[PDB]
RNA sequence: CGCAGAUAUCAGGAGGAACACCGGUGGCGAAGGCGGGUCUCUGGGCAGUAACUGACGCUGAGGAGCGAAAGCGUGGGGAGCGAACAGGAUUAGAUACCCUGGUAGUCCACGCCGUAAACGGUGGGUACUAGGUGUGGGUUUCCUUCCUUGGGAUCCGUGCCGUAGCUA
C-alpha cells in the first residue's frame, strides 16, 4: 500500500505547497501511483475480482477529477496529464 | 494359555449389537454377537439381545481366562449399560470406562435424509 | 452488607457478576499466547473443546483470538487436543 | 524489517549440546542480510500432545527474529527441507 | 456381502473432499456469497483531528464488467455421496419414495453460458418525523475502584416491541 513516505513524496513534487491534499493535482497523481501498483498486482492475480472494483471505483474518481480541471483551466489540466505521462 | 486382565469394545448401533474382547494391545480372545445368540433380523436391536450376547463373550472369557476387563463402548445404543450389567453379572471386573463414539471434524459427506 | 445489585453505595464497580465478565482483562491473564497452554487449558472442557461467550463472558475480539491460539497450540501439539 | 516469533519442535534424539549452534548454521543466512535480532528460547524434553512419528516428547523452541518476508520463507524451506525438525510454524509479532 | 476366512479389533502405510466444539437473529462483502491453520499481495468501511481543494455532487438510457448451482469443452484427479441405470421389497400396477450396488457429476487449472423464490418478494441518493429495548465497533466525561454489559452523552451498523401517520 501507500506510505507516509511515498505521500509525501508525491506531495513534494505535484503538491502545490508543502500542506495540499485537496489538490487535484495529487490526489490524481497518488491514484494513479496506487493504480499503477494495483495493476502490477493483477498481473499476476487474474482472478481478485474484489480488488478490481476498486480499481474501477478509482479510474472513476480519477476521471472525474481531470473533468473538473478541465472544466476550469485546460493549461493546468494538460500541464499535469503530460507531467504524469497519461494520454487523457 | 491365557491373559488375566484385558479390554472390552462394544459396538451398538440402531439395527445390531456386538462385543468383542481383546487385550489391551489389540489382540481377541473371545467375542460374541446377537446373530450367534439366535435372533435375527429386526428383533436384534433390543437391549435383550445385548444381554444375551455380553453374556455369552463374557463366559467365553471366563473360560479362556480373564477375570478383570477394561471397557470402551461405541455407538447408538440402547442397551449400553444393560451390556454393562450383564457383564458385570458375568463375573468380571470393569477397568474404565470411556464413551469413544468416533465424532468428526465436519468431514465426509453423510447421505441423504429419508422419509 | 451489600446486594449484587442496587449498588447506591459505592462507586460504579469495577468488579465482575453473573452476567457481566471480561474474564482476561479481569483477572488470570499474562498476555495471550498459544505459548502458554496452562492458561489456555482453562477455557475449555476435560473433553478439550471450547467454551462459548455466554458461558465465560469475553467479548469476541477476545474470545476469537483465544481461539485461534488454541487452535495454533492444537496444531503445534502443545495442547492435548480431544482424539484417540 | 518485520519482526517474526518461530516455534520449532525436534526429536529428543539431539540434545540441548547441540540445540543453538545447530540452528545458528542456518540463521547466519538471516544475519547476513539484516543484522537480525535473534533470541532464542529453549524449554525442551517436553511430554506432547500426541505421538508425532511415535515421539512421546519434543525439544520445544521459539526464535524471535526481524527479518523480511524473503528470508523467512527461505529459512522456512530450510528447515522442513532438513532431516531434523518434525515441525515448525511462523507467526509475526506485529499487529497483523 | 461372507463361510476361499467376513464383521469386529489392533499396528502401519497410501489416498482425496469437507474442515466439529469457536459459531448465533453475530462480523465483512455493492450483489452472489464468505470460516482448519500460517505467510505473502491487495481492497473496503468506521471513528476522531477536522490541517487541504472549494459544489468537483446524485442518477443513469444504451453499454461494459462481476455473478449461486446445475450444465459444456481441453487436461488432471477421483475416498465418500450419487442423476441415470441394475436388482430386491411394498404395490392392483410402481418406469417413485424404502434397501443393496453404482457411471456422468461433485473436486483442481483455463475458458464458456449468464440464468433462480439471484427475497427484505420493498431501486438509488437526501432532510425532518414519539419512544423504549437488547446487541457489534470506535470516541468521550462523572460516582471513580478509576483492574468496570460501570454509568451518561455521541457516531456507525444491526434486530424486537411500539405512537402519530399510512395502507383494500
Amino acid at each position: 500500500a501507500l506510505t507516509a513516505e511515498q505521500k509525501k513524496e508525491i506531495l513534494g513534487q505535484y503538491g502545490l505547497h508543502d500542506t495540499d491534499t485537496g489538490s487535484p493535482e495529487a490526489q490524481v497523481a497518488l491514484l494513479t501511483k496506487r493504480i499503477q501498483d494495483l495493476t502490477e498486482h493483477l498481473k499476476v492475480h487474474k482472478h481478485d475480482h474484489h480488488s478490481r472494483r476498486g480499481l474501477l471505483l478509482l479510474v472513476g474518481r480519477r476521471r472525474r477529477l481531470l473533468k473538473y480541471v478541465a472544466q476550469v483551466d485546460v493549461a493546468r489540466y494538460r500541464s499535469l496529464i503530460e507531467r504524469l505521462g497519461l494520454r487523457r | 494359555k491365557n491373559v488375566p486382565h484385558g479390554a472390552a469394545h462394544i459396538k451398538s448401533t440402531f439395527n445390531n449389537t456386538i462385543v468383542s474382547i481383546t487385550d489391551p494391545q489389540g489382540n481377541v480372545i473371545a467375542w460374541a454377537s446377537s446373530g450367534h445368540v439366535g435372533f435375527k433380523g429386526s428383533r436384534k436391536s433390543t437391549p435383550f439381545a445385548a444381554q444375551l450376547a455380553a453374556e455369552n463373550a463374557a463366559r467365553k472369557a471366563q473360560e479362556h481366562g480373564v477375570k478383570k476387563v477394561d471397557v470402551f463402548v461405541k455407538g447408538p445404543g440402547s442397551g449400553r449399560e444393560t451390556a454393562i450389567r450383564s457383564l458385570q453379572a458375568a463375573g468380571l471386573e470393569v477397568g474404565t470406562i470411556s464413551d469413544v463414539t468416533p465424532q468428526p471434524h465436519n468431514g465426509c459427506r453423510p447421505p441423504k435424509r429419508r422419509r | 452488607m451489600m446486594a449484587v445489585k442496587k449498588s447506591r453505595k459505592r462507586t460504579a464497580a469495577t468488579e465482575l457478576k453473573k452476567p457481566r465478565r471480561n474474564q482476561l482483562e479481569a483477572l488470570g491473564v499474562t498476555t495471550i499466547d498459544y505459548k502458554d497452554v496452562a492458561v489456555l487449558r482453562t477455557f475449555l472442557s476435560e473433553r478439550g473443546k471450547i467454551r462459548s461467550r455466554h458461558v465465560t463472558g469475553l467479548t469476541p475480539q477476545q474470545q476469537r483470538q483465544v481461539a485461534t491460539a488454541i487452535k495454533n497450540a492444537r496444531e503445534m501439539a502443545l495442547l492435548p487436543m480431544a482424539g484417540p | 524489517m518485520r519482526p517474526y516469533e518461530i516455534m520449532v519442535i525436534l526429536d529428543p534424539t539431539l540434545d540441548e549440546r547441540t540445540v543453538a549452534p545447530s540452528l545458528e548454521t542456518f540463521l547466519n543466512v538471516i544475519r547476513k542480510d539484516g543484522g537480525t535480532v535473534d533470541k532464542v528460547d529453549i524449554w525442551g524434553r517436553r511430554r506432547l500432545a500426541y505421538e508425532i512419528a511415535k515421539h512421546a516428547e519434543g525439544i520445544y523452541a521459539v526464535i524471535d527474529v526481524k527479518a523480511e518476508p524473503a528470508t523467512v520463507s527461505e529459512l522456512d524451506r530450510q528447515l522442513n527441507l532438513n532431516e531434523s525438525v518434525l515441525r515448525t510454524k511462523v507467526l509475526r509479532t506485529d499487529k497483523h
